[PDB]
């Protein structure tokens, strides 16, 4: 049931990056996944998420079109390519899963480690 | 989840009929149908069970906009969406967005250059 | 909506923006719209829960859909309900719509209750599956089952891919319902959740031997 | 669009006390609220689904409730570990957040 | 069989109207129509009479599956079937299944090779 | 379904799996759905046979279709029927559907019979052609004709491609029917199969001269 | 004419929803909707106002032929008309009627000739 | 029908036979069917003209259409009418159809008149715009507005693109109508053409202050 | 409000030609246009016309398919390409506009000069 | 398809007189007729829309009327300029013409 | 009214063949045609048939996809290409026509000669 | 799917006799049965359509009948040529066959 934050980095503005979050110890294809932001100095917000098998995807409005959710249920690995960066993009970004079965849900169970992605 | 798939469909295949198509020399009630069974090759049917429980959301929302009762055009519309993804009105045979196989063209081209 | 495609007996959901030259689609006959049962999943499928899986609300149009194929039914459901006054509870089944043709079992029910205004929907937002049509709403005196829908392509490979009960409502689950199967007007049974159709067919037959108003017993998927 | 409203933003307390939180929003929700907690630089955890259904690993000291727009939380008894940050989490339509809530002593 | 084809159609062509389209400054009952006549060039109309009597079977069977009353989408669906025959999602310009005329391309190609 | 295409005034049915690069299809305006009469074929088109061409059966939904064009009618048919008790025999013509607009002749009929439950279909499985709609079923008080349907493409070439009678039923052909044309309530005629509309218009007019209850005569396509 | 465009549409976009799609945990009456405003960039909205008053004629005439009440298939049909204009069943990549961009093909061809 | 396309905030009507390789169309989501108000044009939008903009005729089927989006309404209209005898004037609003959801103002009306047989159409052939549906015909007890329709493509750019009154008819404009707003059964007002909703809201409120049968005054687009 | 006949010519039978009619002093895009025939020795007949913006077009039956209406609302200029010619094509051809607004109309306001186009 | 019918084809008159024209057709029209005038080799002008609504620049000497199939025109007083050719113009379905009408003196 | 069996042959398993059956003395385009099997040592079964003009076709299940009905109403000639062969394919195969008019029918009128097609 | 049932598979007889056959199936058919005959290595012929309508060239010695599932045949008088093989032919839905029937003497 172990989750893996991988690729925290400081990248100049306008940059781009692919995070990957791995998992283990459960039926990853049989769950949803998401990405969630903690901007330091303040609170939380939901970004984006996925179906159980990569069909449906969901984004928040603030970064709609910029980012590209992605998954590998063969590796049971999560991914997120990301386009041009800004200041508010400076924040932690976790990978998590939902409490409901078959990826049709919200109200996350657990979290990973978080990657304070940043710009300069 | 069940692996087993004791399923059915409707008898609307092609060559299955003599002249029984005639309206009231035909059942129309229980003898217009088809059955079938499968078994869960590769976790497949539990996979699509998951799939459908995931589908329901976007289904009802895509539905909710109209006022129409008895929807029948969704499946067409899905196909046209597929083609517009494939065919928006312009193609780039090299730009890997149009999905054509012209590579073997070079075979006849090199056959001509060796003329 | 997504779309799933058969290929070498492994499914592949085609994300929308993603592009696959490898795909092929030669006809609508390759396409199918399939309606699934909530019995392959191992959920509760008993009359009480069938009450609990539903609710009412108004200010909502009716919403209907058509499917081609589905899956054989273990259980089914039908209703004929009024209010305490003896006034109807539901809408009327229009033309075209018909009972779901296949039912190894039928949990047909009657009775009344408050029946607040609205329509019989599903808690989790499922469908209500009729003869080649599904919807979100119940109609009187009609067979159906709860289910969902799929959307598929098939390739050009060479595979081609009864019973009646009776009951009575009691106030429709206002934290509250007594359920009673019927054998005749001078026979009923305190219904109990975990008991099967088959258990109660045995019950019918054994009392049908034994001279026949209310009784009790005084004390897991089916694919096995 | 919808915006939660934690109320208040922080507390000061002392162990064993009984404590309450209220959370509000703009539009009505059908008891589809959830709660969370984390600490200064720790990954959060789920606490309640639907504002009434606690979870495994959750101490029963907590108590969530509410309906519609207003929603609540109560703690029977406090602990040092329970002095962390807590959060209100919409998941109805825009699965969003608001500020959050905090605990202190002085 | 009749050779003669005293026939009709509906007045829903293009440029035939001034402003008479207005709903109730228009007949809607008997003056929305069109007539016409032909004669049996090449046994043609008796041919299609045969054709329709042959059509009826597969028509009613293709029909029978649904529950819908008033069908209107069949003709579209036929057209999409035509295109999927023409366009399944992949093309082989040489493999005589995709029906493109690229042959004259070699004209400009040989114009370039003689550069 | 097949599809036929005009090309140089010779038709070509396009078998489905067969491929024709030569084809062209620039619009729906090239497409047409055409409804044909069973009068160009030389079949019997008289009131008796019109009874005999039909039957009843229930347990069958109604089934309706739309067409664009057709062919002018020599003859047509309409009905207003009940049972022996004076109870209706047929369904009611819904909205939209209307009498077939063209009828050089109208074999309008009334009367009653047993009328077993079902709907008025066609023996050979033909259609029942109304104002831009056809179907397999009759509705009361409406004009139509029996026919079939075609489906076509046209190229972009430059070609662009009344009367009333009355009758009465008698038991609806239970190996048995007397048919009677009406001139007025004190005039009728033993109808006879091989006699034309025109013959009986002459008959109407000649008796209409001669003072007007039942009479007799006491003793081939029309394109000629 | 108004330049201003205080307008609306329906909330049937894509990613705008959590689980509020559920039928009766949703409004269906007044909270399924979307608003918006614009201003007359380039005379644009008065242009389309003119356009619609011009549309009405051909609209009602194209409509009048059928008997159907509640039309829903017109927009599809328009799209298929577009494609049949684009794709009648035969293409001439040079004959400027088929609208493909093969010009850059010559890049790889000249790369091969310099082999 | 034509078609207009957004491109760099300038519209382009695509004539049918004309060919544009430059175009692009990736989804139906790019397509929209939009219903416009006749208030952005500066026409008269008062209750009298609203009578005068319409007429009756029979022998015409009803004709209905569906739209996605539109424009917010300043004014709207609704009716509940009978004849002199107290017999209805209009058809009944079927299922699905509903009042137009947005109305800053509502010119709801009642009363009777001759109401010759037919249906309430528009002089210039406009439409009658309901909840996501429009048509050429009025139905009772329903909100709407007069309008037209558009048909569009949009690109993939990042832009995403109350009150009640009452009245009474008087014979329906047979060169002749008196109109009367209502405050209560013992209060009315000779309606006058050039007076606004707001003017008459002020009027309502000032008499609502002043103790409350008929009165008078005894003596331009809104975007400003 | 001034209208311009441009290209009167005698062209042999089977010929072809593009007339253009210009305009001025009004909102040309906000009006319709047409072409209308006076055969000398006899009267009038309507040929063809256009929408306000080039979307819809209309023709008479006698020359349907032969001719090709055309417009330039940028130049506010009218056009008419014309295919194979015949005898009846020998006639004047005016350019005019309708009385209604937004090109949805008939019953012309004014006229131009007329071009006795001819064959030999 | 529809064919107007000017009636008569020409007139002879003298200035100041009052003159009438009738125009007919095959099928009924809802007062959607218009009139025109021109001279021997001059571009025409509009006179009336709907056979009842005169136009700017039109002298009020004229008077159009009619309904259905039959339609009319009357001139109160004549003028030399008014001795030109006049025309009947369908715009209902086939916006066509017929022959025309003319004025003389002898 | 004369029918012609043409191409009886012994072909090894997995082979392929085009039979043709000709006709004469009637309105061949105005009738249906079919192919029908007599396995020696046992009885009959229906295989496949055609419309009056080559539009619609019909097959039995046992050989569906293998075989390819074909016709030439210009020559008034029948055809049947045939793919990979098996043992049960060892049988006679007749060409026949239906009793009904316009090829909409069954219950054959006559027969030809039959071709004991075989494998080894 | 549907399967005929000839009954019996062969007969022994002698000329002039009167003989009957019955044929059955699984599901009901609306008198849409047909009969045939052939000999040891001869191409067959039609006999009856719908199990009641004989054909040209058919001797009237024969007599077909039946309905639904059960169907029949009778021969008034026998002949040497009539000692051949006869067949029952479904054409309802799956236009199939069953075994067949045969004649003998001993
Ligand atoms: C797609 O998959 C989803 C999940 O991924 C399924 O949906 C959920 O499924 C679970 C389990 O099947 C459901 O859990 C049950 O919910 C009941 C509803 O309770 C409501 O009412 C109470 C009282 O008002 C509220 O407190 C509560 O928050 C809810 O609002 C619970 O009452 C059930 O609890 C009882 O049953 C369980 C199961 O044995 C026991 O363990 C408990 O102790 C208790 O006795 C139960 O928890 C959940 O409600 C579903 N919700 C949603 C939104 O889906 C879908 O069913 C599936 N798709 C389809 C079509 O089925
Ligand atoms: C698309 O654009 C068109 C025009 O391009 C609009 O349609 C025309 O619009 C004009 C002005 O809006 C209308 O003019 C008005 O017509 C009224 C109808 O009169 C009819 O009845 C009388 C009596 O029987 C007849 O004589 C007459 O011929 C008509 O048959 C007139 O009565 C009006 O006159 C009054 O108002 C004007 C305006 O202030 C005053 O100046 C006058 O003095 C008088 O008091 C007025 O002239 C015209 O009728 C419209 N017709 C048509 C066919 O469109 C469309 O409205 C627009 N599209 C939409 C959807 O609105
Ligand atoms: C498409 O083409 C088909 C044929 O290819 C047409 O259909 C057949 O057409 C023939 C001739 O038109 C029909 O023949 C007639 O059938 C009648 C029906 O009889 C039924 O009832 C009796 C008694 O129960 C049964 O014995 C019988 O088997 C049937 O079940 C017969 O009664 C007719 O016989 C009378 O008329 C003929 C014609 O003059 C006389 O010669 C006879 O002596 C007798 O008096 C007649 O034989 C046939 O029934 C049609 N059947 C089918 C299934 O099509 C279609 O009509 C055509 N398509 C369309 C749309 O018309
Ligand atoms: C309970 O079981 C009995 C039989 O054990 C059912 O009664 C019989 O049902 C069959 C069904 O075909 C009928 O043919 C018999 O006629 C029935 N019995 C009698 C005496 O009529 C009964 O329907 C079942 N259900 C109950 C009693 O609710
Ligand atoms: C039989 O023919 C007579 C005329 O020969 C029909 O009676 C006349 O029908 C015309 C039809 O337009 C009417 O205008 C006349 O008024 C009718 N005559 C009378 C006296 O009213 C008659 O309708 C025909 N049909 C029958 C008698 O059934
Ligand atoms: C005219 O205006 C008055 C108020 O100025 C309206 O009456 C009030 O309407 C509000 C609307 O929410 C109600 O809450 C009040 O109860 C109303 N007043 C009373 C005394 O009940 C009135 O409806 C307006 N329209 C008329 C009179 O036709
Ligand atoms: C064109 O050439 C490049 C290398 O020059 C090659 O990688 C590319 O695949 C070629 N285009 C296509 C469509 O194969
Ligand atoms: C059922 O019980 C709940 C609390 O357990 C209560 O909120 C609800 O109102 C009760 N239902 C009714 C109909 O009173
Ligand atoms: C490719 O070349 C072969 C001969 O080398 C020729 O027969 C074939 O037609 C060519 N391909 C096409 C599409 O013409
Ligand atoms: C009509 O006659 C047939 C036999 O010729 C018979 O089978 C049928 O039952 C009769 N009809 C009625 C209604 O009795
Ligand atoms: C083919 O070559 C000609 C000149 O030889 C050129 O003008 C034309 O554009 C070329 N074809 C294409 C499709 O570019
Ligand atoms: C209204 O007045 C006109 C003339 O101005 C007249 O033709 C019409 O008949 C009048 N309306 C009624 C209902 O009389």
């Amino acid at each position: 049931v172990q989750l893996v934050q991988s690729g925290v980095t400081l990248v100049q503005p306008g940059g781009s990056l692919r995070v990957s979050c791995a998992a283990s110890g459960f039926t990853f294809s049989s769950y949803a996944m998401s990405w969630v932001r903690q901007a330091p100095g303040k609170g939380l917000e939901w970004v984006s998420a996925i179906s159980g098998l990569g069909g449906s995807t969901y984004y928040a409005d603030s970064v709609k079109g910029r980012f590209t959710i992605s998954r590998d249920n063969s590796k049971n690995t999560l991914y997120l390519q990301m386009n041009s960066l800004r200041a508010e993009d400076t924040a932690v970004y976790y990978c998590a899963k939902d409490h409901r079965v078959w990826a049709a849900g919200y109200h996350f169970d657990y979290w990973g480690q978080g990657a304070l992605v940043t710009v300069s | 989840c069940n692996p087993n798939l004791h399923y059915w469909t409707t008898q609307d295949e092609g060559a299955a009929i003599g002249l029984a198509w005639i309206p009231y020399f035909g059942p129309a009630a229980e003898g217009i149908y088809t059955e079938g069974i499968m078994h869960n090759q590769n976790g497949l049917i539990c996979g699509l069970r998951q799939l459908a429980n995931e589908t329901t959301q976007a289904l009802q929302l895509f539905l909710r906009a109209t006022t129409e009762l008895r929807t029948f055009s969704i499946l067409n519309r899905k196909a046209i969406d597929f083609l517009l993804q494939r065919w928006g009105g312009t193609c780039h045979i090299l730009g890997p967005d149009c999905c054509i196989e012209p590579h073997d063209w070079t075979k006849n081209i090199t056959d001509k250059i060796d003329q | 909506i997504p779309l799933g495609v058969v290929h070498n007996n492994t499914l592949q959901v085609s994300d929308i923006d993603k592009l696959v030259c490898r795909d092929k689609l030669s006809s609508t006959s390759q396409l199918k719209s399939v309606g699934l049962n909530l019995e392959g999943n191992g959920v509760a499928t008993d009359v009480p829960t069938a009450t609990k899986r539903w609710g009412f609300r108004a200010g909502v149009p009716p919403k209907v859909v058509n499917y081609e194929a589905g899956e054989w039914a273990e259980n089914c459901y039908n209703l004929d309900i009024k209010k305490a006054d003896g006034s109807e509870c539901l809408p009327e089944a229009p033309e075209g719509v018909r009972g779901f043709p296949r039912c190894r079992y039928v949990h047909k029910v009657s009775g009344t209750g408050p029946c607040p205004e609205g329509y019989a929907f599903h808690k989790e937002g499922a469908f209500f599956l009729y003869d080649r049509l599904a919807s979100t709403i119940i109609y009187r005196s009609t067979t159906f089952s709860e289910g969902v829908v799929a959307f598929l392509i098939l390739p050009e490979t060479k595979k081609d891919f009864t019973v009646t009960l009776n009951y009575v409502a009691d106030n429709f689950g206002t934290n509250m319902t007594n359920f009673l199967f019927q054998v005749d007007h001078l026979t009923y049974v305190q219904l109990e959740p975990r008991f099967t159709p088959q258990f109660l067919v045995q019950l019918n037959e054994t009392i049908y031997t034994n001279g026949r108003l209310i009784w009790k017993v005084n004390p897991w998927a089916f694919w096995e | 669009d919808i915006v939660l409203t934690q109320s208040p933003s922080t507390l000061s307390a002392s162990v064993g006390d009984r404590v309450t939180i209220t959370c509000r929003a703009s539009q009505s929700i059908s008891s589809w609220l959830a709660w969370y907690q984390q600490k200064p630089g720790e990954a959060p955890k789920l606490l309640i689904s639907d504002a009434s259904s606690l979870e495994s690993g959750v101490p029963s000291r907590f108590s969530g409730s509410g309906s519609g727009t207003e929603f609540t939380l109560t703690i029977s008894s406090l602990q040092p570990d329970d002095f962390a940050t807590y959060y209100c989490q919409q998941y109805y339509s825009s699965p969003t957040f608001g500020g959050g809530t905090k605990v202190e002593i002085k």
